[PDB]
């Protein structure tokens, strides 16, 4: 919430990347098991399907052809190639953490993505201009008044009622 | 009838004004020994007109007719006041309470919204003098109170407003204040109305009165940030006399 | 034989490039619209009265935004939970001033994506696969039902569902810490829980099976024309890769049932992404994540802060600013 | 001139999909 | 003035007495406020540079000298020149220092 | 809005030259 | 030539006193006696000329005539400000706590 | 810090008689005010009624006054406005009222002088907290 | 096909639990959340009304009335962000109600003390409160052990409502599956799409 | 100098285009012998 609240870090492209691959990694994760696991062989006679696999057995414990011809006419496309499948694996969560960490090295210095200038320009001309990029900064500001006095002791902010930012009623 | 809630509910009579038979032409005698009330007054407003901006070389503003876009909340109704006789005869509806105003949003060709507080506040609306009866030619005409659109309280998109808010645009620390000050600066108006009633059915045993209203007032000017516009409203009224 | 039956055979031909299928028949014509009205709505639509308040949200990119801030914006509160299909406005002007494009957008797409989960299902029927793939599919699909439409259900209001945009999620995700403290529930942290560790065992088995990968190529080409499609045989040693595994950590928490091994790959991140799903399924019901708001106190009784009232005053933040002109009375009650 | 610029580049994905669904590389059994 | 501390995008003015007692400040609600510039007459005086010896005591005056009092010494600013927009950027220690990191 | 013009010459080349770069690529082997 | 009329009103009397003509109702709670029922006279019968014609409002008891005399150095008038008692602001103006 | 009899002694009375209070009838206070009060008065304010709270000095200026011991338990039998000048049992439970009010029905004195002093003692221990409502939280 | 049937009908007991206080009287389960927060704008009118508010012209903020504004069909309605639980209806609250929605004269003359009770225990027994039973919104402090029977109710029943259409899809593709016998999986000797002509 | 700003964009365009086109039809040339 300080991520939020002072450096408007759900704005920056960077976190917004590390999402993308680490929710793309669960993804893949769930849909590779799952694919996996409904396209096994029949190669024993149990109906639970986990004993019928031996782990120096030279076969292909699932089918890749029927995997394939599924996902193709499910979501257009599939994986053809078992190799780029599992390094695209390693590759998506591996990559979006890397993008997370470099913007963070940008927040180090408050070099943050906080504003888009051409939004406020706009809205401090035209008091009728609203996105939901500037309600999401009024409650950044909320954030760091109501939370910094406590957050940050050292800096004995002290902060009477009348300054603090508040809509109406609550 | 006596119609109930659930009869009504939802299908958008709640906002329509009661009405009187083709066959209420009667009047209503005025004992000017006797003290009056309005009881009850309805107003729908039935179209919306804003006058267009005639360009510099100008020659003539026009009326245009605009599209509602916030739907069936744009009546007044339970509105009550005092009936006066004047001596000079005249009657004078002195608007005590009710609910008396409707935000309304119309938009004009070109995609244009605008807002406006439809309202009576403080309606004072008199007859011509030595009025014995109100029948279907009785007129009143009247003023009424258009205070700021927003209230005080209101606050814009980046935090500002009159009596809370930012007094600064934030976002911009070093930007020079001068340009801004229109907008950071809120300004909270009131300005005058006109509406003329227009009596057309009377139905002289109950006291209930009907007719059709035209109003005159400004648009919200979104507390001094920008110049309103002129709106004519049009519609129909009705009202229950009681003596008091 | 007769026409009904040479459609039925076109329906659930495993021959067309795609599948239809008898959910693709209700899928196609509700996902066209619903991505139809979208598309055209985020480019040109015009500002939504979002809270009811005849305060206008501008989401589109011809009234002012950028691919980051815009949205279609959820249908005005003064609509609450009535369905307001656009022969219920009396003009386009209308429809669009509330927010109507909200509704149907929604609305098509849950029943599309409904319908997608089902085809999943009807194609390896039709395959001759098992059939559990769509059972996965169920976590996602739960958690957009939650943000569309069982979290407007228990506030009362489609203008608190989830806004169709990259800002208008981040607005959502902040008033909903602010009013049920989501971070401290343990669905949501069981929701972490899921996408970390479906991320962590993603990096992990691509890397392992990578790792193990056999020596079917030279250093000039890629690695992964060492796999060629439909092959017979395996292209790693699973055996070699849990003798890395099973020393890196040790022999017994590794896996050698490459069954076992996948079955657990699909369960993580599913069991956990149903959890967070059901989290703001309840917490649309205001049963709200743990308060320890002044759970210590001192011998005589001062308040003793902890991180929890830390929490709490970024959550009072969030709480007093957000839709700043929307409330009259002193409590937030949905 | 943005607006044109992020529906263009909108409408180059859009386009991407139809020729990797349809003009993909056929997957063969090789 | 209290002085802007760098991890804050925006600040309020509270001026404190030597002692760090708050004795005015530009409220946000107006209602209750009991330390605006207009209730505790707060003047602005300026020693040396452009305004060396003016008073001020008009309080919108008094209160955007105020706002530019969180930011440290007060200058004048050409912002014609550039088109500038106000807001702040980051210097080339900045810049470089987040390039090589 | 008040947008930065350079926005669209630095967005035009971020995607034309290595879009190029793929296509001449990809060209050149499908001719060998 | 564009100012807040509400900071400006924090430069006059009201800044300082309850203003009779301005004032929301909840500030009458600051002084004994004078809540709910004398500020809901107050407030009803509001715009004054002077801090005195308060003893004037019809149907005063002794008792309240005195809690009023008590408690006139408490008060002020200013002009009525249209943003404060619009709305009516003077009886709930979004303030709680 | 501790919880001690000076911080447990409260005004008996207007009279600027005191009485002293034990550890255990400041909980008992604390229990009871939670059973019967909290719903409303969490934490010194009254939700129904913010303008309201329960800051000693705003019992102080009550008529009749509030901030001690007697006039709160008379409150808790037979409140008023703040003014005096109207009763509200039918509006805030109270002994009158426990007809209306179930949970003042097996209220002893014992137990309406406990919550009075709970009343008394917190905002001498949580200061402005007490009746500040959130900004204090 | 029963967890298809139980698991739709656990999805409509959580809405009767939510919404209805007919068969689940607000006597006994405390108010619906719609209730609430209608209540809390009746207590508040009320107060205000005994001030000397005019709640029928008050202007609020936005425009729009701060007590009293029209539902989009126009009936008269509770303002504030309330205006969203219009459709709520209560013994408590009905007698206010005229034909066109809450009547201005019964809201100057007729609200009876057991009215303004009755919204003032609804509104401070709102169904919103933590997993560990502090009762009230996410901010409030520690002292209120409680949450409401309905919120209980309703988030059991979308659990287990949720998991039993899950189990339904389980059970009814296993079903298709072993009825056809390919739930133990594929058949490497005929293999099925080894047999249909590719895509492409 | 006040000039035309589109003119950077239509320069580099006009450069970029056409010359890669060449550069696309040389290289997969090459590629065949
Ligand atoms: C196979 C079947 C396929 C069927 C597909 C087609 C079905 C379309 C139906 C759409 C349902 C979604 C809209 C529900 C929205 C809503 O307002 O639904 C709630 C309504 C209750 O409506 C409320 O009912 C209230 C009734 O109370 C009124 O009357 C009461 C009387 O006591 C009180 O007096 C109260 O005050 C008063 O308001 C009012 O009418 C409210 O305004 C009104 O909103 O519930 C209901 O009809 C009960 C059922 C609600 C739907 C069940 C939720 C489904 C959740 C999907 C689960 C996702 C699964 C995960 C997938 C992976
Ligand atoms: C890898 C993944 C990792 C993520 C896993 C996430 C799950 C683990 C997190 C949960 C475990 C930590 C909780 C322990 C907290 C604590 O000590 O818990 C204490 C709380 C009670 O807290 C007390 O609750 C009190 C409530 O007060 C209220 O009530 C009081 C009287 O009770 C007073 O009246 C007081 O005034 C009033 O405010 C106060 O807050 C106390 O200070 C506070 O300590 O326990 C309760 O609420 C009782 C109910 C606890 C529910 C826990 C179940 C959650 C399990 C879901 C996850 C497993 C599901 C898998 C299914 C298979
Ligand atoms: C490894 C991975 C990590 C996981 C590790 C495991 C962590 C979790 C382990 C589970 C621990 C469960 C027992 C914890 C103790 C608990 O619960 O203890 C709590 C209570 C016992 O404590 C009492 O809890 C009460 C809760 O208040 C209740 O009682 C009050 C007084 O009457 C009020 O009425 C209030 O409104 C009402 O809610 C009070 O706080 C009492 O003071 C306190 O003693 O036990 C209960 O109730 C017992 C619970 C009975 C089962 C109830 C099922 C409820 C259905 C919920 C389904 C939807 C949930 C969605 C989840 C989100
Ligand atoms: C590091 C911090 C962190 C992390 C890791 C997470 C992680 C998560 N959060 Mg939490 N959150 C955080 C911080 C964090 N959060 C903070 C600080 C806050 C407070 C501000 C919140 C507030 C919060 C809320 C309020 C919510 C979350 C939710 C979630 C989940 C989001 C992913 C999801 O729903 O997948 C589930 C999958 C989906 C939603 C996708 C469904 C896809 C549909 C069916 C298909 C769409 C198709 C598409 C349109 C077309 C594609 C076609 C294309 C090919 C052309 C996940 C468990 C959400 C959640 O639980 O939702 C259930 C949620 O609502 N969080
Ligand atoms: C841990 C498991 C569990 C538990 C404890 C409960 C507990 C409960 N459930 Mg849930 N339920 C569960 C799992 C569970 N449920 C599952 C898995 C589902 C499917 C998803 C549901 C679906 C479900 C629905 C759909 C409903 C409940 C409801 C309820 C409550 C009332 C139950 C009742 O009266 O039954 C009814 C009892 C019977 C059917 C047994 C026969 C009883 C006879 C007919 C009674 C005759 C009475 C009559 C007046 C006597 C006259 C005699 C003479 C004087 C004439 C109760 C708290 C209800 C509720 O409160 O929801 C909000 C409700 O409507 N349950
Ligand atoms: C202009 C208007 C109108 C537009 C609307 C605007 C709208 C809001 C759009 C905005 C879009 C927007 C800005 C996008 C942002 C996205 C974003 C943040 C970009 C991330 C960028 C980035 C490079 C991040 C770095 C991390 C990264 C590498 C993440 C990659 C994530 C990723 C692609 C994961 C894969 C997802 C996925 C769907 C996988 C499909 C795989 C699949 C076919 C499996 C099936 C399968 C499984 C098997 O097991 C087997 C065996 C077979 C055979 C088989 O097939
Ligand atoms: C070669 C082919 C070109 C490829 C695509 C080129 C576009 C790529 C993006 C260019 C930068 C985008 C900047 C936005 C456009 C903008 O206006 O810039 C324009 C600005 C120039 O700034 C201009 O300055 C002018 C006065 O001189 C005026 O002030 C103008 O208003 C201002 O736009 O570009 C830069 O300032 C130069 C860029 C050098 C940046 C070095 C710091 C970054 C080092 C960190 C890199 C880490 C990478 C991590 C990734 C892993
Ligand atoms: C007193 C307190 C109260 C007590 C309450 C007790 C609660 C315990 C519940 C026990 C549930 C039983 C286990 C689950 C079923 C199971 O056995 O799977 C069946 C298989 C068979 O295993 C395989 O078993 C095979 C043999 S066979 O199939 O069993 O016959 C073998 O071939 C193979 O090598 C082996 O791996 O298990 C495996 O594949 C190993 C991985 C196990 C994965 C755990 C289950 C799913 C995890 C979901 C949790 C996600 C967490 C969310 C994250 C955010
Ligand atoms: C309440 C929390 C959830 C509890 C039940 C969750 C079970 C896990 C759900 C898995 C989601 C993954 C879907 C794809 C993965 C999928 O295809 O799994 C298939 C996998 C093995 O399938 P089999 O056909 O071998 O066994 C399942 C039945 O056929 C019984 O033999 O199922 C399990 O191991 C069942 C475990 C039940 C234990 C309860
Ligand atoms: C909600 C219905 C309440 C409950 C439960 C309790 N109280 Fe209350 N209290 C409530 C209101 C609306 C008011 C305002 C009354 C008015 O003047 O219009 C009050 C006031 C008090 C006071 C007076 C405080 C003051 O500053 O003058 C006291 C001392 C008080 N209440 C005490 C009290 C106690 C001890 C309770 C538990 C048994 C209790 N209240 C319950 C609302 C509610
Ligand atoms: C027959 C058939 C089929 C097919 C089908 C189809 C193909 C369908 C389609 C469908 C579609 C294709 C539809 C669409 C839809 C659309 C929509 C519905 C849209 C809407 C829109 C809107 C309404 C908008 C508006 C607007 C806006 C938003 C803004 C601006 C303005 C305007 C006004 C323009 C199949 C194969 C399955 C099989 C069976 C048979
Ligand atoms: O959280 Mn806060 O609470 Ca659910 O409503 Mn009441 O305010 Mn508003 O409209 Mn969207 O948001
Ligand atoms: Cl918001
Ligand atoms: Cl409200
Ligand atoms: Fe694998």
């Amino acid at each position: 919430l300080f991520f939020q609240g002072f450096h408007n870090w759900t704005l920056n492209p960077f976190h917004m990347m590390g999402v993308a691959g680490v929710l793309g990694g669960a993804l893949l994760c769930a849909i590779h098991g799952a694919t996996v696991e409904n396209t096994l062989f029949q190669d024993g006679e149990g109906a639970s399907t986990f004993r019928a696999f031996n782990p120096t057995q030279a076969e292909e414990t699932y089918s890749m052809v029927t995997a394939n011809r599924f996902w193709s006419q499910i979501f257009g496309i599939a994986f053809s190639n078992k190799r780029w499948l599992h390094f695209f694996m390693l590759f998506v969560p591996v990559t979006g953490l890397w993008m997370s960490a470099i913007g963070v090295v940008g927040l180090a210095l408050n070099l943050r993505s906080y504003d888009f200038i051409s939004q406020e320009i706009r809205a401090a001309e035209d008091p009728e201009f609203e996105t939901f990029y500037t309600k999401n900064l009024l409650l950044n500001e909320g954030i760091r008044a109501w939370m910094a006095p406590q957050d940050q002791p050292h800096e004995n902010f002290v902060f009477p009622e009348e300054v603090l930012p508040r809509g109406n009623a609550l | 009838q006596t119609l109930t809630y659930d009869d009504i509910v939802g299908t958008g009579l709640a906002n329509k004004c009661p009405t009187l038979d083709d066959t209420a032409r009667g009047a209503y005698p005025i004992d000017s020994s006797q003290t009056y009330r309005i009881a009850r007054l309805c107003l729908q407003p039935t179209t919306f007109l804003v006058k267009e901006e005639p360009k510099n070389k100008r020659q003539e503003a026009e009326f245009v007719p605009t599209k509602l876009v916030t739907r069936e909340t744009t009546s007044l109704d339970q509105i009550q006041g005092e009936l006066k006789v004047n001596s000079d005869g005249s009657l004078t509806f002195v608007e005590e309470d009710g609910i008396d105003f409707q935000p309304v949003t119309v938009q004009m060709a070109g995609g244009e919204r605008i807002p406006l507080l439809f309202t009576v506040k403080n309606l004072v609306a008199s007859t011509q003098p030595n009025v014995t009866s109100i029948t279907t030619s009785t007129d009143f005409k009247g003023e009424f109170n258009v205070p700021s659109y927003r209230t005080a309280n209101f606050l814009d998109p980046k935090g500002r407003g009159l009596a809370s808010g930012y007094d600064s645009a934030i976002a911009l620390p070093q930007a020079k204040e001068e340009e801004l000050a229109r907008a950071n600066v809120k300004r909270f108006s009131l300005t005058k109305g006109q509406i003329s009633l227009n009596v057309a059915k009377v139905d002289g045993r109950t006291g209930e009165i009907a007719g059709t209203f035209e109003s005159e007032q400004l648009s919200d000017d979104d507390m001094g940030a920008h110049e309103p516009h002129e709106v004519k409203i049009q519609g129909v009224f009705y009202a229950s006399i009681e003596p008091a | 034989a007769n026409l009904w039956e040479r459609f039925c055979n076109w329906v659930t031909s495993t021959d067309n490039r795609l599948y239809v299928g008898w959910f693709g028949v209700i899928m196609i014509p509700t996902l066209l619209a619903a991505t139809i009205c979208f598309v055209i709505a985020f480019i040109a639509a015009p500002p939504v009265d979002i809270d009811g308040i005849r305060e206008p949200v501008s989401g589109s990119l011809l009234y002012g935004n950028n691919i980051i801030t815009g949205a279609v914006v959820p249908s005005s509160n003064a609509i609450g939970l009535h369905f307001y299909p656009i022969w219920e406005a009396a003009s386009l002007d209308e429809w669009l001033y509330n927010g109507g494009p909200y509704q149907l957008i929604i609305f098509h797409f849950l029943l599309g994506a409904s319908c997608y989960m089902g085809r999943q299902w009807e194609l390896s029927y039709r395959l001759g696969m098992r059939p559990w793939i769509c059972v996965a599919y169920s976590a996602p699909l739960a958690s957009a039902f939650a943000v569309f439409l069982i979290y407007p259900i228990g506030q009362g209001s489609f203008s608190d569902g989830m806004p169709l945009g990259i800002s208008g999620t981040f607005n959502f995700m902040i008033v909903f810490q602010a009013e049920h403290n989501i971070l401290m529930h343990p669905f949501h942290q069981l929701g972490v829980a899921g996408v970390f560790g479906g991320a962590l065992f993603c990096a992990m088995h691509g890397s392992l099976v990578t790792s193990s990968l056999i020596r079917e190529t030279t250093e000039t080409e890629s690695a992964n024309y060492g796999y060629k499609f439909g092959q017979e045989e395996e292209t790693y040693n699973i055996v070699a890769a849990h003798g890395y595994f099973g020393r890196l950590i040790f022999q017994y928490a590794s896996f050698n049932n490459s069954r076992s091994l996948h079955f657990f790959l699909a369960a993580w991140p599913v069991v956990g992404v149903w959890f967070t799903a059901l989290g703001i399924s309840t917490m649309a019901f205001n049963l709200n994540g743990f308060n320890f708001n002044h759970s210590v106190i001192d011998a005589k009784g001062n308040v003793i802060n902890t991180w929890a009232d830390i929490i709490n005053r970024a959550n009072l933040g969030m709480e007093v600013m957000h839709e700043r002109n929307a409330h009259n009375f002193p409590l937030d009650l949905a | 001139m943005e607006t044109i610029t992020y529906v263009f580049i909108f409408a180059c994905i859009i386009a991407l999909f139809f020729f990797a669904i349809f003009f993909r590389e056929p997957p063969r059994i090789t | 003035v209290r002085r802007m501390p760098a991890f804050f995008e925006s600040f309020p003015v509270i001026l404190t007495d030597k002692n760090g007692v708050v004795k005015a400040d530009i409220p946000f609600r107006r209602a209750e406020s009991k330390y605006s510039f207009e209730q505790q007459g707060v003047t602005v005086s300026f020693y040396g540079g452009e305004l060396n010896g003016q008073t001020f005591t008009d309080p919108p005056t008094v209160k955007s000298y105020a706002r530019k009092a969180i930011f440290g010494e007060i200058f004048e600013f050409d912002t014609e020149t550039l088109n500038s927009d106000g807001i702040f950027r980051t210097s080339p220690r900045g810049w470089f220092t987040f390039a090589h990191a | 809005m008040e947008v930065n013009q350079l926005g669209l010459i630095a967005t035009a080349l971020f995607v034309l030259v290595p879009s190029v770069f793929l296509i001449i690529l990809y060209v050149q082997t499908e001719s060998q | 030539e564009l100012v807040n009329v509400v900071d400006e009103k924090l430069g006059t009397a009201y800044g300082e006193k309850i203003d009779l003509n301005n004032t929301n109702i909840a500030a009458f709670i600051q002084y004994r006696g004078l809540y709910p029922t004398l500020a809901k006279l107050i407030v009803k019968n509001a715009p004054y000329e002077s801090v005195e014609d308060v003893l004037n409002i019809p149907g005063l008891t002794e008792r309240q005539k005195q809690i009023l005399r008590e408690n006139l150095e408490h008060f002020t008038v200013t002009e009525v400000e249209t943003a404060l008692v619009e709305g009516g602001d003077r009886y709930n103006n979004g303030l709680y706590k | 810090a501790e919880l001690t009899p000076e911080v447990l002694t409260v005004p008996l009375n207007s009279e600027g008689k005191t009485i002293t209070l034990t550890e255990k009838q400041y909980l008992e206070g604390k229990r009871l005010f939670q059973y019967a009060c909290a719903s409303c008065h969490v934490g010194g304010i009254t939700k129904t009624n913010p303008s309201l709270d329960l800051r000693t000095e705003t019992l102080a200026l009550a008529t009749p006054p509030r901030d001690n011991i007697e006039g709160l338990v008379d409150y808790m039998k037979n409140p008023t406005t703040y003014d005096g000048e109207q009763e509200i049992a039918e509006v805030h439970p109270s002994l009158r009222s426990a007809d209306i009010f179930p949970k003042m029905r097996n209220l002893t004195e014992k137990d309406l002088v406990a919550i009075a002093g709970h009343i008394l003692v917190e905002p001498k221990i949580l200061g402005d907290k007490w009746g500040g409502g959130k900004v204090y939280y | 096909y029963s967890l298809g049937a139980l698991s739709m009908m656990g999805f409509i007991a959580t809405c009767f639990v939510w919404f209805n206080n007919t068969v689940y009287p607000s006597e006994f389960y405390g108010p619906t959340g719609p209730e609430a927060s209608q209540a809390q704008a009746m207590t508040f009118l009320i107060r205000d009304q005994k001030l000397g508010a005019n709640v029928g012209s008050a202007q609020g903020p936005t425009g729009l009335g701060k007590y009293l504004m029209r539902s989009p069909t126009g009936e008269i309605i509770f303002g504030g962000e309330t205006m969203r639980f219009w459709d709520f209806r209560g013994p408590w609250l009905e007698p206010l109600r005229g034909p066109n929605g809450l009547d201005l004269n019964k809201i100057k003359n007729d609200i009876q003390p057991w009215q303004e009770r009755r919204a003032a225990e609804y509104m401070t027994h709102a169904p919103l409160g933590s997993l560990n039973s502090v009762g009230g919104v996410a901010t409030e402090i520690n002292s209120v052990n409680f949450v409401s029977p309905r919120s209980w109710l309703a988030t059991s029943h979308f659990v287990l409502a949720f998991f039993f259409l899950v189990g339904h899809l389980w059970h009814a593709g296993r079903a298709r599956a072993a009825a056809a016998g390919f739930e133990k999986g594929i058949d490497r000797e005929s293999e099925p799409v080894l047999s249909m002509p590719s895509l492409d």
